[PDB]
């Protein structure tokens, strides 16, 4: 159904045949980033639920794979699995907790 | 020595034509497909090739079959060793049996 990530297709009739108009999705403008497989926070290894960890140089964000939409790393979009002594390439960062400012106010 | 079969085919009007792509060109295509698979994943077949580390690409592959990606990162050396052993088994089977 065409080259790229397929979205839709439309048929057209032709003599002794058929013509398909394949509508696809093609990524356009890439950008280099620094990435890590996991985030070490409080002695716990955090992995992204959906997406990928990226860094613009100073701060770390989590974004979806096919579109650069950076978001703050939070326990909602990450899950915890084990400690930091096993994963190769794990980096140190903080993970935001939404419950603490709601409890403080 | 003696007359060949190919010479007797040639002398009677039967001719074998060479293919358009040589074996070096097929090897170039195969090496390009392998390098794009290793260094980009599936991204080079749907557009431009975007680099990704091979452990993270393999975690994407594990996530595609219904296994969480901490399973790869907590068992990375075992999976690498199993892959290397299976490639060596393919080497042994190709050097041993030709059927
Ligand atoms: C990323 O880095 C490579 C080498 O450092 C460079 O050739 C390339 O232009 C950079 N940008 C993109 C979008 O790939
Ligand atoms: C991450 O933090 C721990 C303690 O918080 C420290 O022992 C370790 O060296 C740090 N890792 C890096 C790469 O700085």
């Amino acid at each position: 159904c065409g080259k790229g990530y397929h979205l839709m297709s439309f048929p057209q009739s032709a003599p002794h045949g058929v013509v398909f108009l394949h509508v696809t999705y093609v990524p356009a403008q890439e950008k280099n980033f620094t990435t890590a497989p996991a985030i070490c926070h409080d002695g716990k290894a955090h992995f992204p639920r959906e997406g990928v960890f990226v860094s613009n140089g100073t701060h770390w964000f989590v974004t979806q794979r096919n579109f650069y939409e950076p978001q703050i790393i939070t326990t909602d979009n990450t899950f915890v699995s084990g400690n930091c002594d096993v994963v190769i390439g794990i980096v140190n960062n903080t993970v935001y907790d939404p419950l603490q400012p709601e409890l403080d106010s | 020595a003696a007359r060949d079969l190919i010479c007797a085919q040639k002398f009677n009007g039967l001719t074998v034509l060479p293919p358009l792509l040589t074996d070096e060109m097929i090897a170039q295509y195969t090496s390009a497909l392998l390098a794009g698979t290793i260094t980009s994943g599936w991204t080079f077949g749907a557009g431009a090739a975007l680099q990704i580390p091979f452990a993270m690409q393999m975690a994407y592959r594990f996530n595609g079959i219904g296994v969480t990606q901490n399973v790869l990162y907590e068992n990375q050396k075992l999976i690498a060793n199993q892959f290397n052993s299976a490639i060596g088994k393919i080497q042994d089977s190709l050097s041993s049996t030709a059927s």
